[PDB]
């Protein structure tokens, strides 16, 4: 019966091998498809997923799921999954025992988890998660104003001032409220000097030291 | 498909034209569209104006025993180009225009020609930034002259700045990596050959599978672009070690690791190194393929060995730079380390070793030598193949060489060149030709010789495949004071067995060396894609030759003359080549067909590869 | 992992008297946040 | 090195040519003129309601050659003056 | 994943791969 | 996929083989109704790769012969009436000989393979083509005086069944299962009505050949539809929906037919009555039928020809001629049997 299989999928789950777990989920997915508990049997395989790093599996499943139940009572417990999901593709585990900096790296992820989480945070005001919503959302807003950061520099470097100008002036409008724009602003300034554009080069002095400490 | 039969046609016959047909069986599945349109371009391609296919009938037998394909052609007169008419929208460009329109009068019209000329007027606008134009030709047919007239509706559109350039699929490897090989800066205008030299650029680096492009629309203004890159990363090296424990090694063990992209930072980098109780070896390399912005690279290597007679160890620094889109020069310097000790009588080496002073006694193998010599070392490089790891097009060349500063010891020279060239053979590269071939010579200076551990050496897979690795060449002689192995040693090297100077089969490399083949690359139709994708096979031709200069044939009148170059060896077969994702493997087999004593054959190869 | 939650306080800038700054995305933004809510390894992220 | 050392050429900035230029004239909306010479790149966003059209090339081991035109409009999107600077101080 | 190693006189070896 | 049963049958009267000679190369897997024919005691017949023999009906000798393979790939069979014998070919060219005198008289485009059988009639030469265009030619020159054009589906190797004459005007159809009188002096269209259908159609043959009986004409279809229609009319009798698109012949007022699976059925001509079927030879590839000395026969792919009882089904002999096998219909002309091999060998039976 389904209540000794999920009896044991539980049992494994909350102190016990993931393999196991997956196979009780497995076998009441293919044995019990339509079952008092196909659901929580569906959040079950997302959750062990997580834990697991089947990422893709976990993807899918929430999709599936939400097209099946797009109505269900708790659904933003599902869309928090998906946004926790998400985070976890930006960072190799590799680059964890040098210390790379990933800033550099492709920030489309970031972007996608950013989305779902916002979805999230405007649907559920009254959410349990808000405040981790929210620290993950400030987070996110910085790996994405370093991103700018970066490439503005490359552009410095190379001399393409008016790529320079233009991505700042990105960073400017999307992400005021962070470190990078506030250390991408001296280049700025620069990139107005090369070129001689003096009138601005101005305004962005008057910039700086209006924010300065 | 019992036959083929074309109603009416009488400027050609049947075979003439079928032969260009592919449905020459069952279940064709209306394939024969594609015929058929290849018969339009045969006849609208020699001037027929008024070629068209009226119907085309498929008629089965009974019982599906076959299959009865007939077409019905009528078939025009010939007609030649009268002059091109061109107007428009047209940005000035009119000397241009007119130099790839122009025509030789009375040339045979040619619908091909046409769309030629369509593709050249939109190449053209598009390296001026005109990233959108419309041309439409059309013909006007005079059949009072048998001519066709052209007209052309050219509109270049405006010009486009790109917006943004952004990248997709850099999971590992640094943003900064991708857009170091763009030409295309952002707040410029749309060059469209600067955006394909970009595209190729991504693949001469060798770290992606595949390199998409695309230039889409900004949705917010008609004149803007954003171009966009997606590249699939692929493993880029490996790291390996091992040990083991045994009566007849004890404990030995091996350990190294090599990438071409180390943590995905650009830098080229590998470090390896064994030890056992007879051999150690190490070796650090590290380089930097961008030093400064505009591709200055540096990089240099530290290396130690010893043997149980020699000991040897070193380093170098090298500085390099382009010159061009397709050049780049290299330079710099080293220092090594060469001690001998317990060297066994050699003609060839006591030879060196008495032009270089040394006075050992005959026969003597307790003795040693050592030097410590300053180099400097150069070369040149070409590069302009279309890929990384499998070449379809370019060439390639490797000219190498270092030279002795005063303050040595040792004064020599050595000069290397690695070519190798790919040509299609098929029109979709399903056949592929590769020729390669390696040359080299040095000597010493000043009447002294060569060192004899600077020689050349031949055979494995990396020069003429079939032979022993390192066995192509002349060998060593031995001389006839003690030696406790007799009872263990060679003939020609005990006091007490031999009692002359004579000939075994040890190598001593050369002066000079020669290395050829050719290879007809393969499509594998009979492997399953997981596999076949990272393999092909050729069928080869191996030639080349190793020779002694300085050979003294005078002297040794009972032996063979090791100065001749004309003693060429020769061998052939077939290899494989398979891009592993655990690091690419090759083997090969191959026969010999001429051989001198001495020759040891090995008819099969397996090495690792990653070479080339 | 944690980490996240070592991000820096986030704030605005201001615009020097007699200028403007450019005017802002209204994409990503922040609406504020009560404080309802447990952090890091203080939440329990498995199904109901 | 900075002798030899080759350096791809780098453009930048929007393409401007005398027979465009010597087109504008006061009393033109920032429509038409937008069409006579394209979307600028460059505009300043604190406030001034003004584009800048750079035209800058370096070509490689040559030097940096700049034609630089400035267009102010006021409140009203009409234009008001016409900055001309063939080359650099 | 996308490994090979083994034991073996006693021999041992480890490859791994990115 | 089948297997062909071959029935012990007692060669009876050992039918008399007169003759057997060599004529060429034969008809290959290139199917066509490639039949020979017999006139005042010469046997014509023409190897399809161009070569034309004219034969003495006695003893096979031949008379005289031309070679017109300049390959002509010459199909649809000898046809010969008045002075002069008519070939076809699949080069849409069409030569006409004399009978005193195989050589050519003229030859004309027709736009198309003669995939049939061509006949006379008055003065005209009729001619179907694979394109489903019909024309009259002048039997003077081979000019044409009209022409008519039919569509068709692009399905099967069905050529035109010869035109069949009644009233001045012939029965005429094609791959579409449309039967049709045309005026035999204009080329008008007169009627036309189809005989049977089904979404079937799309893979299954529709048509070829039409025979005029007691001012009837009786014609069938392949996809299981035998039909009685009238002369003046696109008017139905009567229809079985049993049918199959082989040559047949009618006798005795009793319809002789091959089916689709090679049963033989013997049926009435007042409506769909079967008297009696033999399935003794199905699934083994038959020719059509011709009636000689009271008995029907045919032969097959093996090499055998084959007496059936016209009472009954009841077979009178078996005997093998030629392991090459038949796919042409045999010939009874002049009181005397005549078969060809798929191989180029004349047989007199």
């Amino acid at each position: 019966p389904p209540n000794e299989i999920y009896a044991t999928a539980q049992q494994k789950l909350q102190d016990g091998n993931w393999r196991q777990a997956i196979t009780q989920l497995e076998a009441l997915d293919n044995r019990y498809p339509f079952g008092p508990y196909s659901q929580q049997v569906q959040l079950d395989l997302i959750y062990a997923y997580y834990k697991n790093a089947d990422l893709p599996l976990a993807q899918a499943a929430i999709d599936r799921f939400i097209r099946l139940n797009p109505t269900h009572p708790n659904i933003d417990y599902v869309m928090y999954m998906r946004g926790l999901t998400n985070m976890a593709l930006d960072d190799s585990a590799l680059q964890g025992f040098f210390g790379v900096d990933r800033s550099d790296r492709d920030p489309q992820h970031a972007r996608a988890a950013f989305s779902d989480f916002s979805k999230l945070v405007r649907g559920y005001p009254n959410s349990q998660y808000t405040t981790d919503a929210t620290k993950r959302l400030v987070f996110l807003k910085d790996r994405l104003a370093k991103y700018e950061y970066s490439v503005a520099e490359y552009y410095t470097e190379r001399g393409a001032w008016v790529a320079v100008v233009n991505r700042v002036e990105g960073m400017l409008r999307d992400y005021p409220d962070t470190q990078a724009t506030r250390d991408a602003l001296p280049l700025m300034e620069n990139a107005y000097r090369q070129m001689q554009m003096n009138a601005q080069a101005e305004k962005v002095a008057k910039i700086i030291a209006a924010n300065s400490s | 498909i019992q036959q083929i039969n074309i109603v009416g046609n009488h400027a050609f016959t049947t075979d003439e034209l079928i032969s260009h047909f592919q449905l020459r069986r069952k279940y064709q599945k209306q394939k024969l569209a594609g015929d058929l349109e290849t018969l339009r371009s045969y006849y609208l391609d020699r001037g027929y104006a008024r070629f068209n296919i009226d119907s085309t009938q498929v008629s089965l037998t009974p019982d599906k025993k076959g299959i009865y394909v007939t077409v019905n052609i009528t078939e025009g007169d010939q007609y030649k180009l009268s002059g091109v008419e061109v107007s428009g929208n047209l940005a000035g460009h009119s000397a241009e225009i007119e130099q790839l329109t122009k025509i030789e009068p009375g040339e045979l019209y040619n619908g091909t020609k046409v769309t030629k000329m369509e593709d050249d007027i939109k190449k053209l606008l598009g390296r001026y930034g005109y990233a959108y134009p419309r041309v439409q030709s059309m013909p006007e047919i005079n059949d009072a002259d048998k001519t066709v007239k052209l007209r052309v509706n050219v509109d270049a559109g405006n010009r486009f700045y790109v917006r943004k350039i952004r990248f997709e699929g850099n999971d590992t490897s640094k943003d900064a990596v991708l857009r170091r090989e763009m030409r295309q800066m952002e707040g410029a205008w749309l060059g469209s050959d600067l955006v394909d030299q970009g595209k190729e650029r991504l693949n001469r680096l060798g770290f992606f599978e595949t390199v998409d492009t695309d230039t889409q629309r900004v949705p917010g203004s008609p004149d803007q672009v954003d171009v966009v890159y997606k590249v699939k990363e692929r493993n880029t090296g490996c790291f390996n070690f091992g040990i083991g424990y045994g009566t007849e090694s004890g404990v030995s063990f091996q350990a190294g690791v090599q990438q071409d992209n180390w943590l995905g930072t650009g830098y080229a980098v590998g470090i390896n190194g064994t030890k056992n109780d007879y051999q150690t070896y190490a070796e650090l390399s590290v380089t930097n393929p961008y030093f400064t912005v505009d591709g200055v690279s540096l990089g240099g290597r530290l290396f130690y060995n010893d043997f149980q007679t020699n000991k040897s160890y070193g380093t170098d620094v090298t500085l390099g730079f382009p010159i061009n889109e397709y050049n780049s020069l290299r330079a710099g310097l080293g220092y090594v380390h060469n001690s001998l000790s317990n060297m066994q009588p050699q003609v060839a080496m006591w030879r060196y070793l008495y032009s270089m002073g040394e006075h050992p006694s005959t026969s003597d193998q307790d003795n040693s030598f050592k030097t410590d010599d300053f180099t400097f070392n150069y070369g040149w490089t070409y590069n302009k193949l279309d890929r990384g790891y499998f070449p379809t097009d370019g060439s390639r060349v490797n000219l190498t060489g270092k030279v002795t500063i005063p303050g040595s010891d040792n004064e020599y020279y050595k000069v290397t060149l690695d070519t190798a060239t790919y040509v299609p053979i098929d029109d979709d590269h399903k056949w592929v030709v590769l020729g390669r071939t390696r040359w080299g010579y040095g000597d010493g200076l000043g009447g002294k010789e060569m060192p004899f551990y600077e020689n050349f050496y031949a055979g494995g897979s990396s020069t003429v495949r079939g032979f022993q690795s390192n066995t192509i060449g002349p060998k060593a002689v031995y001389f006839p004071q003690a030696s406790n192995y007799d009872p263990y040693d060679y003939e020609c090297a005990t006091q007490d067995g031999a009692k002359d100077l004579c000939k075994s089969d040890d190598a001593v490399g050369g002066n000079a060396m020669a290395v050829a083949s050719l290879e007809f690359i393969t499509p594998t139709p009979f492997i399953s894609d997981k596999y076949a994708n990272s393999v092909r096979t050729s069928f080869f031709w191996d030639m080349g030759t190793v020779w002694d200069t300085n050979w003294d044939s005078s002297q040794y009148s009972g032996y063979p003359d090791y100065s001749d170059p004309s003693n060429i060896r020769m061998s052939a077969g077939i290899a494989l080549q398979w891009m592993s994702p655990l690091g690419p493997l090759v083997f090969s087999y191959a026969q010999p067909f001429k051989k001198y004593d001495g020759d040891k054959a090995e008819q099969f190869q397996f090495n690792i590869g990653k070479t080339w | 992992d944690e980490a996240y939650l070592e991000a820096a306080p986030l704030a605005e800038l201001h615009a020097p008297a007699g200028m403007i700054l450019p005017v802002t995305s209204g994409d990503y933004a922040i609406p504020v946040t009560n404080g309802s809510g447990a952090v890091g390894k203080a939440l329990d992220i498995r199904p109901p | 090195l900075e002798r030899v050392v080759y350096r791809p050429d780098i453009n930048q900035g929007n393409y401007l040519t005398a027979n465009d230029v010597s087109k504008i004239r006061v009393g033109m909306t920032q429509q038409q003129v937008a069409y006579a010479l394209g979307t600028p790149l460059m505009s300043d966003p604190f406030g001034t309601n003004t584009w800048f059209y750079v035209f800058r090339q370096q070509p490689g081991h040559e030097g940096v050659t700049q034609q630089t035109l400035t267009l102010t409009f006021n409140s009203s999107g009409v234009l008001t003056n016409i900055d001309n600077k063939p080359a650099l101080s | 994943d996308n490994v090979r190693f083994g034991l073996e006189a006693v021999n041992a070896n480890f490859r791994y791969c990115f | 996929v089948k297997m062909s049963p071959l029935p012990t049958v007692e060669n009876q009267f050992t039918p008399t083989t007169a003759w057997s000679t060599s004529v060429g190369s034969g008809i290959g897997n290139f199917y066509s109704n490639l039949h020979p024919a017999l006139a005042d005691n010469v046997v014509y017949a023409a190897d399809r790769a161009g070569l034309v023999k004219a034969l003495n009906a006695d003893d096979g000798k031949e008379i005289w012969s031309v070679s017109l393979a300049e390959p002509a790939l010459l199909s649809g069979g000898v046809t010969v009436s008045g002075g002069h014998v008519y070939i076809g070919s699949e080069k849409a060219q069409v030569y006409a000989l004399n009978t005193s005198d195989g050589t050519v008289a003229w030859q004309t485009k027709v736009a198309g393979e003669a995939l049939s059988r061509p006949v006379v009639s008055d003065g005209l030469v009729l001619i179907h083509t694979s394109n489903g265009q019909l024309q009259a030619l002048n039997e003077a020159d081979g000019a044409v005086k009209w022409t008519v054009n039919l569509d068709m589906p692009s399905l099967s190797l069905r050529g035109e069944s010869a035109p069949t004459t009644a009233f001045g005007a012939a029965v005429v159809g094609g791959d579409n299962g449309r039967v049709s009188a045309v005026l035999m002096e204009q080329g008008q269209m007169i009627w036309q009505q189809r005989i049977s259908q089904a979404t079937g159609s799309t893979e299954i043959d529709r048509l070829s050949t039409p025979v005029v009986v007691n001012g009837v004409v009786f014609a069938l279809a392949y996809n299981g539809n035998l039909t009685a229609l009238d002369l003046r009319s696109g008017q139905i009798m009567w229809k079985r929906e049993l049918g199959s698109v082989n040559d047949f012949i009618v006798d005795g007022n009793r319809i002789y037919l091959v089916d689709q699976n090679d049963r033989v059925m013997a049926l009435t001509i007042d409506g769909g009555v079967t008297l009696w079927t033999q399935s003794d030879l199905l699934h083994r590839l038959l020719t059509s039928p011709v009636l000689y000395n009271g008995n029907l026969v045919v032969g097959d792919s093996e090499g055998y020809l084959h007496w059936i009882n016209v009472e009954d089904g009841r077979f009178v002999a078996q005997q093998k001629v030629d392991s090459s096998g038949f796919q042409t219909e045999p010939v009874a002309a002049d009181g005397k049997l005549l078969i060809q091999a798929k191989d180029g060998t004349v047989y007199s039976i």
